[PDB]
RNA sequence: UUGAGCCUUGAUGUGUAGGAUAGGUGGGAGGCUUUGAAGUGUGGACGCCAGUCUGCAUGGAGCCGACCUUGAAAUACCACCCUUUAAUGUUUGAUGUUCUAACGUUGACCCGUAAUCCGGGUUGCGGACAGUGUCUGGUGGGUAGUUUGACUGGGGCGGUC
RNA sequence: GUUUAUUAAAAACACAGCACUGUGCAAACACGAAAGUGGACGUAUACGGUGUGACGCCUGCCCGGUGCCGGAAGGUUAAU
């Protein structure tokens, strides 16, 4: 399902809001994308369905720390 | 990002600078093929320890691979016991492991392949000269005197 | 821009008009002028004169490469066929060789029909 | 430089041939290009004028002493009216217009001094300094400045001539001060 | 067709073109197809060219 | 590389009385050119082929002024430039050129595996495009929610408020 | 041939035939937030949509409006 493995981001519900202020149930979807990440410490490519923000989370924390987290909450990669 | 480099790296890098690169380039190419790394600050000082050490320290140690020759001109004369044929012309002859082994064997300790006797290298008696090598730019002259005993 | 000296004068001489273009040996267009584009329209431009005045116009335009000698290929019937080269000899040009290149079918395409005037 | 390289006037004869041509804005909406009554300039400059004013058969004995040379007459209004190569300047206000002897036919001369008591009273200086520069075609400014007898001493005209910015219109950016002439050209900013 | 005229002269010298092309096969092909009517033409070209 | 800004370097003007193809005002009674010219002779060239400029050159030494006319007088010289055009840049894209490593592969192959899924790997083909997320202009009876007045010798029409 | 099972069987629907138009295949199109699947284990002599309706003899003029197709220099114009 459209869930970022780094951040938990997922679809949210809201309204489109016309000029005349008509609300209509709508969705916001996270900017998802599956990305191969070279894990040096694992001589392997781990590919993650991540949100763009996710990627930035990975760039800052470093993929080892992030995978460390998935491992910590038994999110299987 | 910022990211600090590893190898030389083309139109931007250096060998250990703190450039700034588009993340698309950092992930996907550079860091994976370890040519650079996240400037995680933790790191940028991992590099400050690496800005004092090898450089400031081991180049006044090549100021010792250099001041070995401050003792190349303060003696400036070894003699070789090599005689003379029919007119003061060496009955012997002295090369590099003769001018490095008859250099080492005193207070003048040189590495045997650090003695340039361009050939003369050698074919007569008396005083000669040689080019003594310890550094790439700083060598030093002496005077050699094949003594006919 | 550039220079060439050795060249060719190309003239398209039809009945309604005659168009002149100077080009190097390798037919690569150096300058041009038309009997119609120098004034005269109608019976006006269908004249050996209008052609003469064109050949002229066309020189001051390709002397833009200090041309010196040029072969001369002549195509079509109608006036200014030859009158347009007389203008050229004088204009100030050596004039090597002269060929007629009016194309001739070995009887193929049916030509237009009428002209019940 | 930051101000104006007045020393950027270093083979004619004299270089008072340098000109106050500071820029101004377009006419977007409504805006004009005007010069007041003889723009003086905190600087005498050293100009002995020939000021042609329309005074009377009275002020020929002190209204000729006020930074000038002569003053036209009342007999010489239309009596000196019979030649083209025969015939700043001004006229005294209140109730006096001159288009019956100053309107016909393409010149520029309107400001002098409106006096009904003194021909050159105690304190009235400012006339014999500089001329007038109004709207020409695309803008205004055109005039003259300093000379080859000053350094940044004619830069009293720098903060007192390019400081002559009058209300802009609505869609412009009227600032760009430059001068020079008779040899080359240049300047700085504004 | 071709005149590669050489040195001393200025005149055209191309009387050649009044020996073949131009108004020859050109005035010819320019217009009405013909078909069987040249036969009527050339049938007068011999009645003439007899004398 | 090329469309728009903006900043310097150089262009140029056939209203009428005339020495003659006067752009508007302004400094302005002399600068200039041997820091090697007028004009003959061509070069690139703008174009209403009416004539202008110049890097170059044969060249070899003075032209000018209110001079009287013209609503406005100097190719005497210079400008801040408008008519409109042209040559480096600055940077912005944008259009374009390749690369491969993100990403697509509903080509081929290997293994998990006796598997037309899926995963990993190899290879080829594409490639920073495509595609998707957020934002945004357009279109949108395909769907949806509704509106579509009252008087009235019934109602509607007409008329009226 | 079909059809209003239960007041209409017909001139209505379908039909072979014809035309227009979309579609280069991961087709267009359609059921699906999606994966996936029909189209098709097909590939322009194929597949979809629309209208006309064996066949014979034919199918004239109009592009102003509305719809569509192409076009782009200018004008107008969104987030930014
Ligand atoms: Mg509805
Ligand atoms: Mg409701
Ligand atoms: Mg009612
Ligand atoms: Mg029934
Ligand atoms: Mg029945
Ligand atoms: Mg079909
Ligand atoms: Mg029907
Ligand atoms: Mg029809």
């Amino acid at each position: 399902s459209r869930v970022c493995q780094v951040t938990g981001k997922r679809p949210v519900t809201g309204n489109n809001r016309s000029h005349a202020l008509n609300a209509t149930k709508r969705r916001f979807l996270p900017n998802l994308h599956s990305h191969r990440f070279w894990v040096e410490s694992e001589k392997r490519f781990v590919t993650l369905r991540v949100s763009a923000k996710g990627m930035r989370v990975i760039d800052k924390k470093g993929i080892d720390t992030v995978l460390a987290e998935l491992r910590a909450r038994g999110e299987k990669y | 990002m910022q990211v600090i480099l590893l190898d030389k790296v083309a139109n931007l890098g250096s060998l250990g600078d703190q450039v700034n690169v588009k993340a698309g380039y950092a992930r996907n190419f550079l860091v994976p093929q370890g040519k650079a790394v996240p400037a995680t600050k933790k790191n940028i000082e991992f590099f400050e320890a690496r800005r004092a050490e090898l450089e400031a320290k081991l180049a006044e140690v090549l100021a010792a691979a250099n001041a070995r020759a401050e003792k190349i001109n303060a003696l400036e004369t070894v003699t070789i016991a090599s005689k003379a044929g029919d007119e003061g012309k060496l009955f012997g002859s002295i090369g590099t492991r003769d001018i490095a082994d008859a250099v080492t064997a005193a207070g003048v300790e040189v590495a045997k392949s650090e003695v340039r006797l361009p050939n003369g290298v050698l074919r007569t008696t008396g005083e000669h000269e040689v080019s003594f090598q310890v550094h790439s730019e700083v060598f030093a002259k002496v005077i050699v005197n094949v003594v006919a005993e | 821009r550039k220079q060439v000296s050795d060249g060719v004068a190309h003239i398209h001489a039809s009945f309604n008009n005659t168009i002149v273009t100077i080009t190097d040996r390798q037919g690569n267009a150096l300058g041009w002028a038309t009997a119609g584009g120098s004034g005269f329209r109608g019976s006006r431009k269908s004249t050996p004169f209008a052609a003469q005045v064109a050949a002229e116009r066309c020189a001051d335009a390709v002397k833009e490469y200090g041309i010196k000698n040029l072969e001369v290929m002549v195509k079509g019937p109608g006036p200014g066929r030859e009158s347009t080269i007389r203008a050229l000899n004088a204009a100030g040009f050596r004039i090597t060789n002269i060929t007629d290149v009016t194309p001739i079918p070995h009887n193929g395409c049916r030509p237009p029909k009428k002209r019940r005037v | 430089k930051v101000y104006t390289i007045d020393e950027a006037a270093r083979t004619a004869k004299f270089d008072e041939t340098v000109e106050v041509h500071a820029k101004l804005g377009i006419d977007p909406r409504r805006s004009d290009q005007n010069v007041r009554g003889t723009v003086s300039l905190p600087h005498g400059l050293g100009k002995q004028v020939r000021v042609l004013a329309i005074a009377k058969g009275e002020k020929i004995k002190e209204a000729e002493e006020a930074g000038a040379d002569y003053v036209g007459g009342e007999e010489i209004i239309q009596k000196i009216l019979d030649g083209w190569m025969d015939f700043v300047m001004g006229a005294v206000g209140s109730k006096l217009g001159r288009i019956l002897g100053p309107r016909g036919l393409n010149p520029k001369a309107g400001t002098v001094g409106f006096n009904i008591g003194e021909i050159i009273r105690e304190i009235k200086a400012g006339r014999i300094e500089f001329r007038n520069d109004k709207t020409g075609a695309i803008h205004a400014p055109v005039g003259k400045a300093s000379f080859p007898p000053e350094k940044l001493a004619d830069n009293i005209r720098a903060f007192i001539r390019a400081l002559e910015a009058h209300k802009p219109e609505g869609a412009k950016g009227t600032f760009l001060r430059s001068v020079y002439v008779t040899t080359t050209m240049g300047p700085s900013v504004r | 067709i071709k005149v590669r005229e050489n040195e001393p002269f200025d005149v055209a010298l191309r009387r050649f073109k009044r020996s073949c092309e131009k108004a020859g096969v050109l005035a010819e092909v320019r217009r009405r197809e013909f078909y069987e009517k040249p036969t009527t033409e050339r049938k007068r070209a011999k009645a003439s060219a007899v004398k």
